[PDB]
């Protein structure tokens, strides 16, 4: 029911996409680069707030909020998501589709609001089972708590 | 030939063969995951005579 | 049958060619790089839907698709690929010819479309056998899962 898209930063000139249930909700590009001005917009927190504006434009009730490397795509107690992919533009290392449902534990992101529960699963290099983390905001920790129903 | 428990495990005997099951799940007999053997994996042990 | 070739991003003036079956399908080469509006083609998601359009004027049924971070070549259920190598024009790290063998847990491609398997095979490091990996898109985890038939 929830969702987090981080962002980090532009680099000069790609697409930024970020489907929500299946349209093509969000889209922006950086700018070419030329004039000197331009580098203001690979900010990621001008990039988040952009996202974020074009999230709530170009969807219904959809409450998403601007934190410090995330924006936070909530479902309004009716509807899911059920199709949650963003195309980068560059590598995997721009903006991420971050999930409650991460594979390791490093890769993990990094503020992730006050509650937010994470199934780290496998990494298929230990003999280990699924165990969940929780995030705590006054203490920037990772610990482990329990799972959700 | 006979059904019997041994060490949480569930097993049968066979033609020359012994086959225990997972620690934990009577019907199961294979492991969790062939990476990383997990020490709960049933075992195949045959009656060497 | 099916195939994957993964896009990363340009990097200002290499050819990007694609073999399937044998010929020289899907050449492009990236720009000079002198004229400021060239830094558009090295977005990865420009570059994939480039070199999809030449994938399918280029082969004749061979369905593919542009992906988050691929394009997915497909075989029309007779032949089969049988030659698959990718000419990356920089080092490895541009464009990666995938399929379903990846060699280790960590060489493993980022998107992967929902029903996929890779049989991962040895790295020679531990004593362990070869066991198989499934993405799945609703959560982006890689848990292992049967062999084929």
């Amino acid at each position: 029911q929830d969702g987090l898209i981080n962002v980090r930063g532009g680099q000069y000139g790609r697409e930024l996409i970020v489907h929500i249930n299946g349209k093509d909700v969000a889209k922006y590009k950086i700018p070419d680069g030329s004039q000197p001005e331009h580098v203001n917009n690979t900010d990621a927190q001008w990039l988040a707030e952009e996202l974020a504006k074009q999230m709530r434009t170009n969807l219904s009730d959809w409450t998403v909020n601007v934190g410090q490397g995330f924006i936070h795509v909530t479902a309004p107690s009716g509807q899911q998501i059920d199709s949650f992919t963003t195309k980068d533009g560059y590598a995997d290392q721009l903006i991420n589709p971050v999930t409650h449902y991460a594979q390791s534990f490093s890769k993990l992101p990094p503020n992730a609001p006050n509650g937010y529960m994470v199934k780290i699963v496998g990494d298929a290099s230990k003999s280990a089972d699924q165990y969940y983390v929780r995030y705590d905001a006054e203490r920037k920790v990772w610990t482990e708590t329990l799972g959700w129903n | 030939n006979d059904v019997f428990f041994f060490r949480n495990r569930l097993g049968f005997l066979s033609g020359e063969n012994i086959i225990l099951s997972r620690t934990a799940k009577y019907f199961n007999f294979y492991p969790a995951s062939i990476a990383n053997l997990s020490d709960d994996d049933p075992i195949d042990v045959a009656v060497s005579t």
